[PDB]
DNA sequence: CCCACATGCCCTGTGTCTGCAAGTACAGAACTAGCCAGACAGACTGACCTATTTTTGTGAGGGGAATCGGGAAGTATCCATTGCTAAGACTCAGCAATGCTGCAACTCTCAGCAACCAGCTGAAGATCAGCAGCCGAGAGGCCCTGC
DNA sequence: GCAGGGCCTCTCGGCTGCTGATCTTCAGCTGGTTGCTGAGAGTTGCAGCATTGCTGAGTCTTAGCAATGGATACTTCCCGATTCCCCTCACAAAAATAGGTCAGTCTGTCTGGCTAGTTCTGTACTTGCAGACACAGGGCATGTGGG
């Protein structure tokens, strides 16, 4: 039902500007904020900012102010992000994802991604890479920098696909996620546990905190199966 | 069965008749899509509460009484069906 | 002693006993006084009598010998106090009051 | 030369005709299909009483007629006789729906 | 069946008392039933709220009279209060 | 609080038209109808018609249609009455009086009257004139023609003053009327009883029915004290 | 001498009064009006110090909410000056 | 006895109410209309408040009575009980 | 002189658990008490109406959950249902 | 045995016992279930926690260490769902949201 | 200003048809008559908290004079809606088959009430330091006028 | 578009007050435990009613056209609103004081809920019948396009 359509790859000359849409459908457009995430292989996922279509309110990351500017179009149910003065360190995949105004809620639905190429609290994931069989138990830790009151989420990203939400509020299962995945912990120590594995469970797992104004993702954990 | 795109069954002359009963003499051409959207929003809001009542009563059939309660809790009391 | 209805005792046509039972079984108070159902029946009977009489007058003015939702709606909407009482109430098959804005009529 | 009524005459005729009757102005089968299509998004394999569908139709048509009355008032305020989506939005937003 | 228990016969008695020659249809009967139920619920809820505000546990004719005053507009309240007082006095006189 | 102002006497040429105001105050102007009553020594009080300010609805006596025309002005809370083609049989005092839309209510407040001079159910009052002492009991009868279901009122008119309501619904006391006056009867037989008399009870007592569309007053009963 | 063009001081006052929370009607006049109105229903009445305050907050909130709709109607009619006809239209659409 | 205190709602006060309402230009006939609507609102609320205070067999109107009077008209007020 | 019985000590505990360092004023305290009372009455009345409609005599967590679903909008209802279900499950285990 | 509050049993801060007593003495139904007060206490606590957290964030943005009716009003009015829930509610000394129409602004 | 001919919607008619009004068994709820025990009423009493007062200093409101700028009335174009035709088409109203669901009407246990008890929670009421309001002097923002 | 002279805030800072977060004590409401019973679950089996299909007669939608009217732009004027200054007058804050009200505690009664019995009123079903819907036609207001 909920879909967040985006545009295709954008080849762009350095020094110019690019604007991409985040047309949304299947839900009340004004009741959910639209957050924007950039992903580079150098530094993984990074949070740019969000726009609240209800009152056109925005909030940007400290390091992304000026570079990015967010606008909303309530008539067409579309949200744009504009990047100005495109530097060489701007070639990445930009994801727009939906998030409710509730402090407990997280990024539940994402866009397929827009590949743009130009011609605080640190969250530490202890296992950088892991290997396991088809019926084993694995566990990922997301040791935090400061105290976040259970405001942590877990995402699963298949290769060249948008992330999928598994856990929110550090313990609650997402919509449609099987009971195999189970999160735990509060404060500064968090954990993700996958009960019995499959060939499908091969992906990279991220942990995101939204307890304070700049949202920070985890380093990532590439999981190998057999 | 799966229904698809039935908001267009509220035809242009039907909206015209509703406007005429409302006392409207001249109707713009963009009024019809706006009216369809408004009607869809209203119907969704009413039917959600009606279905909530129906599933609380542990039934599979939506009743005129459930519709009446759904309308009444939105300040739109209807006389004639219970 | 032969049974005398409370409706007959109070001179009403609405059921004092049934109104008392509805007041008791409706979770309104811990206990219900003796005269509260009588007062409730009297007020309800007066209201329905007024509405029915106005509706019957409208039906007679329409050369009809039977009250219909159109006559009920006409009676309610042509009286300011009844309109204020039933402002947020929809009457099925009642229609609307004939009313056209002045600026929509031809000038000459 | 065939007879032709000037614009507005038939409009007032229809206003008088439809402000006097009590029938439902939307077709029953299209409205029922719309109701079932909307309800599919809440629970699958639902069933509706015919009286439930009729109650929904009466409520929807009363709501639309009242909204069109308010829209006509706003359009007349704007010194027009043509109702516009802006008048509909103004009426809905003053009513407290937007 | 389960004894739907409407107000139809009482409404017909009132109708035959005010307009002896006038009839009524089934749809108008249902609308009148809905009206009576709605007004009963309004006044009963207001009376219960009054009793709870005043820390009383019983609903009395004073509560019903105050609820009638609060809910009916203008002369409607005056005439309904007069009718209720008359009926209560007659019932008390047995 | 409730007061219905009118105009003074108006000398008028025959064949012309006259409009008199009935400016109202002290109440919600739109919730009450304004009825118009003409009084001649020849035929006593007569009913012309009323106007409902809430929906601008009128209803005229069959003998007064065309002769009289009623209009309302919601801005200044004023009701006007127009008499057209003024014939010599139009010299009277015209009263405007308030009456609620409730079928039980009657003419409670009246205007002082405007003296205009040009240069069915028959309701029978049994005693045409009566004499009584300072402390006796008197009874006036208002036998009706057809059946009126308790829709009868009683009025007291001091000489050169507007009528004052005493009884409505054939039994209910008016507002401020002492309990000495007591009405009774229903159907076709009605009675007014004044328990103990006073020197200020010398007036003419009328009875009015409003059970059918043309309202008809009683013939009158002149009561003399000592 | 310095003079601001018509509209600048008005916008400054809009920004000033949309930022504060104090009551905008004088307490003594509002209390006098409340007692005068109450005289029509019951003689020799009496009011708590907080009953009048609650009435004042309710009245001011109602007036601000009505002025917002009045401004909306004025803008709909392609003006910037609010008029009694906009007030009446706002009340009529609200259902008062 | 108090007479004609509706004029105590001065023109600057109505201007301040409009400013908080976001109104830029105010016509000269707005003030009488605002006084009228304020009087209607105050009468409607005070009637119910006095009805409550006289059902309670009291002769002092309380903030709770005012709150109930507002609440039964769809104007719920937070902060006075 | 008689146990006004507000919600102040509970709302202050919630405040100290969500924002440990900031306080609250008396006016905001009263506003929060009014909010809690209002929401309590709304949910309780809707649950009572549900029980009456379904011909029951007891108010259960199912009635409370349905009332919460009907009265709160969007994600508010979902998170409140989650919190209530979690609390009930924890209480059942004692 | 030692007394254990139902709030402690359910892990709540709101009084399950007081909520049960208010449900019983409020004339809502003939009987009250065991889990109904727990569910209501949980829902109420969640709602007040959400409102208080938003108000505290607003107060921190305003560089204040106390929550006032202005902060409560800002928090409620800046949220779509909270505004829908509290649309017909007046907050004393709460003010209004700063909002000027676009056409009123100078060129 | 006054005529059309042409059409609309209103009134009048008998033939028909469905829906309202009336008669019966029949069962379930209401009335009666005790009896019981509690919620509320009548007459105390302390005592807040409302109201009518006097005084003071200052902040707001009111009445004016002038000028800008917005709203109102008038014009002239154009684009967008109504009115109409005939052609397709989707709705309706009637029939009849099936599987589904919403009940009714009996069992029983398990949950909730009730009513007693002690003891721990939460209220009223003192006391106090820290945050928020104030004053005042200082920075940069934007407005207005001139160029 | 660009520069310079008021005056108007957000921003500091340092005080001073009063309002919040705290500790103390008690009085009353909650929990623990027992034992009881009545409500709601669980499972049968019935009758109803929602579904789906099929037909085919008719009314209602749609599309395309052509040509009137109304809406929206523009300009000009003039009217009614803003700003500002001054001055005066009402508000607010204060300390007070009295008489009126509200509320709290006891006590005695009358009125409400609870019970078990009996009958009579209300419902449900089934009936004939006539208010009102049909279609079919005279006869009148006003219609739009003449003259």
């Amino acid at each position: 039902e909920v879909q967040l359509q985006q545009s295709g790859p954008e080849l762009v000359e350095p020094g110019t500007s690019v604007k991409m849409p985040c047309k949304a459908s299947g839900y009340t457009f004004t009741s959910y904020t639209i957050q924007w995430v950039k992903q580079t292989p150098r530094q993984g996922l990074e949070w740019i900012g969000y726009i609240y279509p209800y009152n056109a309110g925005t909030k940007y990351n400290e390091k992304f102010k000026g570079k990015a500017t967010l606008t909303s179009d309530k008539s067409s149910s579309t949200v744009y992000m504009e990047l100005s003065s495109l530097t060489s360190e701007d070639s990445a995949v930009y994801y727009c994802a939906r998030k409710s105004s509730r402090l407990r809620s997280t990024l539940d639905y994402w866009g397929q991604g827009t590949s743009v190429t130009v011609s605080d609290i640190k969250m530490t994931q202890s296992p950088s890479s892991m290997h396991a069989s088809l019926g084993e138990r694995v566990t990922i830790t997301c040791k935090a920098s400061q105290d976040i009151r259970s405001y942590l989420s877990w995402y699963q990203q298949k290769p060249w696909k948008s992330p999928k939400t598994l856990i929110y509020y550090a313990t609650s299962l997402a919509d449609g996620v099987p009971s195999r995945f189970s999160g735990s912990g509060s404060g500064q120590d968090f954990s993700l546990t996958i009960n019995n594995l499959e060939s499908d469970d091969t992906a990279t797992y991220y942990c995101l905190q939204h307890g304070e104004s700049p949202y920070t993702f985890g380093s990532g954990t590439k999981l190998e199966i057999k | 069965k799966v229904l698809r795109d039935n908001i267009q069954g509220i035809t242009k002359p039907a909206i015209r008749r509703l406007a005429r009963r409302g006392g409207v003499k001249r109707i713009s051409g963009l009024i019809y899509e706006e009216t369809r959207g408004v009607l869809k929003v209203f119907l969704e809001n009413v039917i959600r509460d009606a279905v909530t009542y129906t599933e609380h009563a542990k039934r599979k059939t939506v009743t005129a009484m459930d519709v009446v309660y759904a309308l009444k809790r939105q300040g739109r009391t209807l006389y004639g069906f219970g | 002693a032969k049974a005398k209805s409370r409706s007959s005792r109070a001179g009403l046509q609405f059921p004092v006993g049934r109104v008392h039972r509805l007041l008791r079984k409706g979770n309104y108070a811990e206990r219900v006084g003796a005269g509260a159902p009588v007062y409730m029946a009297a007020v309800l009977e007066y209201l329905t009598a007024e509405i029915l009489e106005l509706a019957g007058n409208a039906a007679r003015d329409n050369k009809k010998t039977r009250i219909i939702p159109r006559h009920l709606q006409l009676a309610i909407r042509n009286d300011e106090e009844l309109n204020k009482l039933l402002g947020k109430v929809t009457i099925a098959q009642g229609g609307v009051l004939p009313n056209i804005q002045a600026v929509l009529l031809p000038k000459k | 030369k065939p007879h032709r009524y000037r614009p507005g005459t038939v409009a007032l005729r229809e206003i008088r005709r439809y402000q006097k009757s009590t029938e439902l102005l939307i077709r029953k089968l299209p409205f029922q299909r719309l109701v079932r299509e909307i309800a599919q998004d809440f629970k699958t394999d639902l069933r509706f009483q015919s009286s439930a569908v009729m109650a929904l139709q009466e409520a929807c048509e009363a709501y639309l007629v009242g909204l069109f009355e308010d829209t006509n008032l706003c359009a007349i305020h704007a010194k027009r006789v043509t109702i516009m989506p802006k008048d509909i939005q103004l009426a809905r937003r003053i009513r407290g729906e937007r | 069946r389960s004894r739907k228990e409407s107000y139809s016969i009482y409404v017909y008695k009132v109708l035959k008392q005010v307009h002896p020659d006038t009839g009524i249809s089934s749809k108008a009967m249902g609308i009148m039933n809905s009206f009576v139920n709605d007004i009963f619920e309004r006044i009963a809820g207001e009376a219960s709220r009054l009793a709870h505000y005043n820390k009383r546990s019983t609903i009395t004719s004073r509560e019903i009279q105050t609820a009638v005053r609060l809910l009916l507009p203008g002369e409607l309240a005056k005439h309904a209060v007069s009718e209720g007082t008359k009926a209560v006095t007659k019932y008390t006189s047995s």
